[PDB]
DNA sequence: GGAGGCCAAGATCTCAATTTCGTACAAGAAATC
DNA sequence: CCCTTCGGGAGGTGCATCCCGGTCTCGCTTGGCCTCC
RNA sequence: UUAUCGGCGAGACCGGGAUGCACCUCCCGAAGGGUCU
């Protein structure tokens, strides 16, 4: 029952990005910020924790084994319990407050829930935010523009029948006319968005409703396009991401980690190393990271912690130093007493 | 400080140099030729002694190790006390007594310790003088590589400019690039033993920088030689050790107080010198109960912003116009203390040649000439950061300026590499604080340096108990008396405690609308 | 159903350039910077992804085969779906519940769409950024100046009739007059913007609409010119590109790739190797690449990856190493059960 | 969509004032031991799923001179992820006093 | 409809120079460097492309032939479109609907413009 | 048969919505390791 | 010892998405009922 | 400081799609020469 603090750095192999609804606004896509507009962006601990929770869920699914076709014995409710801590049945044993050793049995028989918690059950694993090292190290990646395939290379046009060529003609004319009309409507809307600043709350209200009905006018204009609802040619808004090679200091804790639970966590890190992807924009290979963690335990009452070992995740492999981490992984792997199935 | 006294041989040079021009008083020359006495005392006492006192040639040359430095040092080893420049106390730092000798016998009074620390932050440097490294390896010289050294020598001057240390992003980038472009030269030294010595030298330089602390670009104080600066953390602990080494050292200064309370205003120096609780024997603030009179006018929170776009250092025209008109509204001799020499240039240009003729501190211009010239003819003296404390004293020890005008608070520019490199220090030394935390710490340290510098500026005002100074702080960011929650509230500590009542009752040029709000 | 990581280097046989809207500014064509303004530039993974996606689309078009006239069976909507993943008919719903399990069959029958996803279907292929290895590996190329043909060479004057030499004289005089006009108005506009620097925030907008007035007057002095709309003689501003021989580290992932999807990807790599052109500036032959990839796989739960083989694309040929890459390519070639005419 | 929670930024320097009133060596020793055990898991507040609350704090332990109104610095308690650095011989004396004096009767 | 790659070498019978406006620091005429001050200078593809485009223009006018006086049938706008690529009368627009699928026929009729765009 | 513990029931209600931005330099002395 | 050249002309346009889905609680006593001492 | 004391907490991957590209010759003019076993 040790408190393992994984202190380490997440070097970035391909840009690390995340779209969090709070941070992003109409100004564009912005990384979650360390308390302010002019703040260092941080990769949320939420995304890392969810990625690691799904990695651990896959570890448990593979450990419990797969049937002949490949289906796990777990039902849908159990998978949601393990991966997101949500009980869809509602049969999950709610621990009425004041219950001594709340979930000690569930923790013992469900290492994954013990680590990542549940509703009313504290998750031993705390996955902190990954803050960058050094100024800069973030930038507007992605970007560019979707382009009409046939207006970039004419060789793709030899593959189209005459009717399809006229279909493309109609699509482009429709896109042009819709763009002109929507741009006029958006210029009026932008005049209103300037007019906001004289925000007399009543005029603010009427102006906002005017922007709403202008938006509905835009939507109706785009709904009367027979061929293409959406403009094919359009600039892709850039997304803010941590640059490649960015060093992000990361701290994780497993409070009161049994050897089994910490072994499960290390196995989850091992399986995450297979696809070490954090965040989104994975179509641009965003999220690949190599991370090295120093595992330090701290026997309460002792002035200094002792380093159990080190977990290094790189594209060439997972290097685990320290016999302690190996012993924990083996203890997790050699215990048959995990009834991951719901009670 | 030495190098500014009789050099023996240069005083036989003086025989020749005077006979061409000072022939009339050549007899007094030989009187000097024999008494190898410190020139500094010499002139002031012997009636005026202007004949043959031109300093330029009387001083040591660049390689003037004539063993007389020991002789005056041995002569001065005896004393009741030693008035002198700071140099020895950090020049014998690691000489191991080869200059001063006995230490425990000696006591240390670091007068003006504020500037001591402030320039210690420069002395935390080792000048990797590429000319010296060029000169050092004059036999194992891959002369083809000299161009690289020459190109880098150009770049340092471009980034360092006129600064012995400069915190632009270029400086650390040039530091890394220069040492990488010197690692290129590293595979050019022919002699393998010299190659390894060069490799080890740059490797020591490489680790000294990256392992911890700050990198930068230097222009040497003397001879204006470009150099590649980086931290000497070892010297950083050494200064503490070497000041504790004295039997009982005393750091005293007129502006060594951020706030009027010791036990929170003294932690900048405690932490800077790494000084822990061992050697904090007293922390006392002593101010005169009555000393001169101070009237305060401070620019209110409506006075236009100083910098419209501070990144390129453009002074907003509204601010320049307001400052210039306010200065023109003065009616007596004044000492307008700006922060930069560019602000002096702008004020002088826009200032429409008002009466009480103006006087400007040209970049690099020694303050002695201009101050003496202004003493005879009084008037607006637009000094700058080059004020270097001292005093614009009237000739017969009387206040010849009534109005000390601080155009703008001398805010230090952001150090985006000091914060980054210090973050590297804390990261590699294991301390876990994020880069923005180091940015905040550096900001607070710089703001405390600004508080000390502005305290020095206000200290220029009153020097005699009869002095009366009307201080005009034209910066909008100086906290208003009513704004106790203002961001730069610590700047209120600039005013001495005794004159805080007139700070509270101060005329505001451009105050900010108040009202009679019924919900009082 | 294994993850394939193509880790490797792109060597630039000719300068490699791209024009991202956000990356570019009033200065001119500039590569994205991989962070702040002065950060080391990177080639967008979006350009690489689009090039390989269109290569794969052409691969699928050839594999399905062309009718006698040379037309492809795919509808225009199907072409856009395969190559750009835009549903022109607008029948692609983002979170329709009923397509939750139709994704597996859609991927199985449409390997390209599984590889390169669409709006609502995650793309198994993540094509990362290409980041240079060394420093100072980029530069401004393409700097030029369009020059009057008949002033560079006089032998072209003997081919023009009297009325056409008079046309060239009117054109030259209109260009010189237009030039003097636009040059004096831009030499007042530039000092007006050199006054906008020291500007009261309010005055920013007034000097801005002064700039837009001067721009309208430049555009009306251009709409006044009869002979030519744009001056023939003009300096072409250079664009920023990676130098020839630049080595750019590249990282591409196919998450949980079936044999046939990875085979389609390798076929796309081969067909891109037929024309190894990335980015743009097809004039000046920019974009030509010689790329070599080490395909590594990582069975989740294993501590090390296994190098399946290497994909070397050189101007002299496409070399495939490893029996597994050949097996995947052959599996893709021999799987006749793919349907792309239906999303 | 998970609602955000308002926290103090990573690497936020928060000024903290704690005090023990008139203190037998045993009570102060117990407090210092509590700080030493809190440094094992230096967590303040909730949202521990995101590792929230992890702090490192340097406390300058001042006391009042007998009679005089002046603070004398007895030591420093630097809790960091790398360890707890108790500074000052007097703080160690308080901790040792608490460790000894085993007559405490916490029951009732 | 094949992609032809001419890979090869240019041997320089007499010195090869080009005054790229960006490249020439007012210090002196410098060949356009392949990135930075110290890279290997290259001859721009722009100059070669212009030379070959004017050569193709001359090929086209000679193949069309000249009148008895020796005047090309083309007009000034046609020459400028062929070699310079610039439209005098402004009849050139990008991504304009309706010229779509006019590229195939235009290229077939005008191989020069197809080549050099 | 008495003493612990778990769980369901009990009257309606009292209230309010920010809208990012720090800081923009000078030189004291020098037998430097 | 000479002496470092003038200039010319700096673009035209496109297009800026669709959509989810926003929680439990609980701050008190009390007896009815269900199991243990 | 009109009293003494009370961690608010526990769970959640926001992700999914797009080549920004399409045209330009920067050229035109020149002797660096004379001077000494």
């Amino acid at each position: 029952m040790r408190t393992l603090n994984f202190n380490g750095k997440i070097s970035t192999l391909e840009p690390l990005t995340v779209t969090v609804k709070n941070a992003v606004s109409t100004s564009g896509h912005r990384l979650p910020r360390n308390g302010g507009f002019n703040a260092a962006p941080y990769f949320p601990g939420t995304s890392i924790r969810g990625t690691l929770r799904h990695a651990a869920h896959k570890v448990i699914v593979d450990r419990v084994g797969l049937n002949a076709d490949g289906k796990s014995p777990f039902d849908l409710a159990e998978h949601f319990m393990l991966a997101q801590g949500v009980d869809i049945n509602g049969e999950a044993e709610t621990f009425a407050p004041g219950e001594i050793n709340a979930g000690a049995e569930l923790r013992s028989k469900n290492p994954l829930i013990s680590l990542f918690g549940r509703w009313g059950l504290s998750g031993k694993v705390g996955i902190g935010n990954a803050i960058p090292d050094g100024d800069n190290q973030w930038g507007m990646f992605g970007g560019g523009a979707r382009s009409i395939m046939f207006q970039r290379d004419e060789s793709l046009m030899e593959f189209l029948e005459t009717d399809q060529v006229d279909r493309l003609e109609r699509l482009l004319e429709e896109q042009a006319e819709a763009s002109v009309d929507i741009s006029q409507i958006k210029t009026e809307q932008d005049a209103l968005k300037k007019a906001m600043k004289s925000a007399d709350k009543d005029t603010k209200a009427e102006l906002q409703i005017k922007v709403r009905e202008l938006d509905e006018k835009i939507q109706a204009r785009k709904d009367q396009k027979q061929e293409s609802r959406e403009s094919i040619r359009r600039p892709i808004d850039p997304y803010e991401a941590f640059i490649t090679g960015a060093e992000l200091s990361h701290r994780m804790s497993i409070k009161n980690a049994t050897d089994e639970e910490a072994g499960l966590f290390i196995s989850a890190l091992i399986r995450f190393a297979a696809e070490p992807r954090f965040g989104g924009h994975a179509n641009h290979n965003c999220g690949l990271v190599e991370a090295h963690w120093t595992v330090t335990t701290w026997k309460p009452g002792e002035l200094v912690p002792v380093t159990l070992g080190e977990i290094v995740i790189t594209p060439n492999g997972v290097e685990i130093t320290g016999d302690e981490l190996f012993a924990m992984v083996k203890a997790f792997n050699e215990n048959q007493s995990f009834d991951f199935t719901a009670r | 400080g030495k190098a500014n006294y009789v050099s023996l041989e240069k005083v036989r040079g003086l025989l020749l140099m005077d006979e061409f021009t000072d022939l009339d008083t050549v007899k007094v020359l030989e009187k000097l030729a024999n008494w190898s006495k410190p020139l500094v005392e010499f002139e002031e006492e012997y009636g005026e002694l202007p004949a043959q006192i031109t300093p330029e040639m009387v001083t040591y040359s660049i390689w003037d190790d004539i063993q007389d430095i020991d002789d005056i040092r041995l002569n001065a080893l005896s004393a009741n006390f030693i008035v002198t420049t700071h140099a020895m106390v950090m020049v014998d730092c690691m000489c191991n007594h080869r200059i001063l000798g006995d230490k425990e016998n000696m006591y240390l009074i670091i007068d003006e310790a504020d500037i001591f620390v402030d320039m210690l932050e420069v002395w935390k440097q080792r000048r990797f003088n590429l000319r010296e490294l060029t000169s050092a390896f004059n036999e194992h010289i891959p002369r083809n590589g000299v161009h690289v050294i020459d190109q880098l020598m150009n770049d340092v001057t471009s980034i360092a400019g006129d600064l012995h240390f400069c915190s632009t992003p270029a400086a650390v980038a040039l530091f890394d690039n220069s040492f990488n472009a010197l690692s290129k030269v590293g595979r050019e030294i022919k002699n393998e033993a010299a190659r390894k010595a060069f490799f080890d030298c740059i490797y020591s330089w490489e680790m000294l920088g990256l392992s911890g602390g700050q990198k930068g670009v230097g222009v040497s104080n003397k001879r204006r030689e470009p150099a590649l600066i980086a931290v000497n953390p070892f010297i950083g602990m050494n200064v503490g050790r070497y000041c504790t080494q004295w039997r009982s050292a005393l750091l005293t200064s007129a502006t060594l107080s951020i706030t009027s309370t010791p036990e929170t205003g003294m932690e900048w120096l405690c932490k800077a010198l790494g000084l822990t609780s061992d050697t904090i024997s007293i922390r006392k603030i002593f101010s005169p109960d009555v000393y001169g009179s101070m009237k305060l006018t401070i620019a209110g929170a409506d006075f236009p912003k100083v910098f419209n776009d501070p990144k390129e250092q453009i002074f907003s025209g509204q601010w320049l116009k307001a400052v210039v008109e306010q200065l023109s509204c003065i009616q007596g001799p004044a000492l307008v203390l700006t922060a930069s020499h560019y602000e002096t240039r702008m004020i002088a240009n826009q200032l429409g040649e008002v009466s009480q003729p103006v006087y400007i501190q040209k970049a690099g211009q020694a303050l002695s000439e201009i101050i003496k010239q202004y003493q005879e003819k009084p008037g607006i003296l637009i000094s700058a950061g080059a004020s270097v404390g001292v005093s614009p004293r009237g000739e017969n020890g009387e206040q010849i300026f009534q109005d000390l005008i601080i155009t703008r608070i001398p805010f230090l520019p952001p150090d985006r590499m000091k914060a980054e490199s210090l973050y590297g220090y804390l990261k590699e030394r294991g301390y876990s604080r994020t880069f923005e935390a180091v940015n905040r710490n550096i900001y607070l340290e710089n703001l405390r340096k600004v508080i000390r510098k502005a305290k020095q500026s206000v200290g220029r005002g009153i020097r005699s108990e009869n002095d009366t100074v009307r201080i005009i702080i034209l910066d909008p960011r100086f906290p208003e008396p009513t704004d106790l929650s203002s961001k730069h509230r610590s700047l209120e500590h600039i005013i001495p405690v005794r004159f805080r009542r007139e700070y509270r009752s101060c005329e505001i040029l451009s105050p900010a609308y108040f009202e009679e709000d019924i919900q009082c």
